[PDB]
């Protein structure tokens, strides 16, 4: 429903989820904060955003040491506050995900009979020159795990 | 009574993330580490009793923060410690052993300690105690570790960080990088259903460009805290040691690290706590590691061996 992409094949694609023990209204307060992802992204050590959160918000960031890159220019193309639905793109930095562009969902749900919530988030990237798709995937899905699975721990340490 | 010296800096990077550690008389070593209970017997000498001490030097090379760094450097020393005169009592209890795998054992129980206190499964005193992690689950840090006594020099690495000695003015490598290409770190981590990516270096799931570190729990199983330890006797020819993050080794081969400490310990007694000539050769390789474009934080002992 909100998740579709269609890769070329100079590109690749796929998609990440995670249940949440928090409800969605809390969830997607952390996630719209464009401008301080370090709420939840494990690997963002500072991040600038000046004016308004609207489309065309550009975010800078700059990422914990240890990763294959240092930084992050980021460029909100859409928010929907009636269906939660976030979508990001990867405008500049000096890593090598270009063309970057992600979208994030959050659903409501029942979890061990509480409000819960499911987040899903899909992603679309050039394929780097040496590597394949199924490194490049490899590699975003492991980093997109763990900020979903910051953003889980956060949220429902939260609720707690 | 060790003959050191240490100089570091951030360089140019924003903030500092190395963390170093020198404790002379950190412990005693069990001789039944080095020579047999037998052959010592045969001199009438007690090798469960007998006392050697040792010194402690490590350099640890923090990513994701500075704190597995700083924790390491604070505690690394005294869990060896410990381990080492636990090891020692219950070498009394014991016969004839095999000295490398207790060396093993002994270094990959303390590293896995001081892991399992960073990642918070075990519990930790600093008069209170201590039990949720140090920090987040994206912080690590390198490990290398030389302990220094009369006879032996004995090395432990996890990661990344190097330590050479300079012997007969020659390089050898007493530690070998814990690089994810290395085949059988590939092997290793594959065999765990892990990836080896390319991606600016050869990565752990194309993320850490080290396949062994402290901390890193969100890592496992496929990055690990287990050391490879070395035992070497020193020797006639030995000139100095040299410890240091890869900020030094990234530009610097160990070719030029060994002659550049070597000879500017000899001309500092030639024209002329801390050593000051020790200190000199590492404030010289750090300031070399700057010259030559390296971007990290450079963190260089050098230990006078003679
Ligand atoms: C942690 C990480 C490593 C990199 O090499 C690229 C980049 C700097 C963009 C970075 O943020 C990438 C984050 C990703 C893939 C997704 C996100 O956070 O939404
Ligand atoms: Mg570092
Ligand atoms: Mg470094």
């Amino acid at each position: 429903r909100f998740h579709r992409h269609e890769p070329r094949d100079h590109q690749c694609s796929s998609a990440v989820a995670k249940h949440i023990k928090a409800p969605v209204h809390l969830v997607w307060s952390l996630v719209r904060r464009f401008d301080q992802p370090q709420l939840f992204k494990p690997f963002v050590s500072r991040c600038e955003m000046k004016g308004n959160i609207e489309i065309g918000s550009v975010r800078e960031v700059n990422v914990k040491s240890g990763l294959p890159a240092t930084r992050s220019t980021e460029r909100l193309e859409l928010l929907d506050d009636n269906e939660h639905i976030l979508s990001v793109r990867f405008v500049g930095g000096d890593h090598r995900l270009k063309n970057y562009s992600s979208i994030l969902t959050v659903h409501p749900e029942v979890i061990d009979g509480r409000p819960g919530t499911l987040v899903i988030e899909s992603f679309v990237v050039d394929v780097p020159e040496g590597n394949t798709k199924d490194e490049t995937c490899y590699f975003v899905e492991a980093l997109l795990k763990c900020n979903l699975k910051s953003l889980a721990e956060v949220s429902e340490r939260l609720v707690v | 009574a060790p003959v050191w010296g240490c100089a570091s800096t951030r360089g140019r990077s924003a903030e500092m993330e190395d963390a170093s550690a020198a404790v002379p008389r950190f412990a005693d070593v069990p001789v039944r580490l080095l020579a047999s209970r037998r052959d010592l017997d045969a001199l009438g000498l007690d090798a469960d009793a007998l006392r050697l001490p040792a010194h402690l030097f490590g350099v640890f090379d923090g990513h994701g923060g500075a704190e597995v760094a700083n924790y390491c450097r604070e505690r690394i020393h005294v869990v060896l410690s410990a381990a080492l005169a636990r090891l020692g009592k219950n070498l009394g209890e014991m016969g004839e052993v095999d000295m490398k795998e207790h060396w093993d054992d002994v270094f990959t129980k303390c590293f896995q300690r001081v892991d399992d206190e960073v990642s918070g499964r075990v519990t930790r005193v600093v008069g209170e105690v201590r039990s949720e992690p140090v920090t987040a689950e994206n912080v690590g840090s390198t490990a290398v570790v030389a302990l220094v006594c009369s006879s032996h020099v004995v090395v432990a690495n996890c990661g990344d960080s190097r330590i050479v000695l300079c012997r007969g003015k020659e390089p050898v490598a007493l530690s070998i990088d814990h690089k994810p290409d290395r085949k059988d770190e590939r092997a290793r981590i594959e065999a765990q259903g892990g990836k080896v990516i390319q991606w600016n270096g050869y990565r752990v799931l194309g993320v850490l460009a080290m396949s062994r570190s402290i901390g890193d729990r969100y890592l496992k199983p496929f990055v690990i805290p287990k050391p490879e330890v070395m035992v070497v006797p020193r020797a006639k020819d030995d000139d100095c040691l040299i410890l240091a993050s890869d900020g030094l080794w990234d530009v610097v081969s160990n070719e030029e690290a060994c002659k550049v400490a070597r000879r500017q310990i000899l001309l500092w007694h030639k024209n002329n706590s801390t050593d000051p000539a020790a200190q000199a050769a590492a404030d010289y390789l750090m300031r070399l590691a700057l010259k030559k474009g390296s971007e990290d934080n450079i963190t260089v002992i050098v230990v006078d061996l003679k």
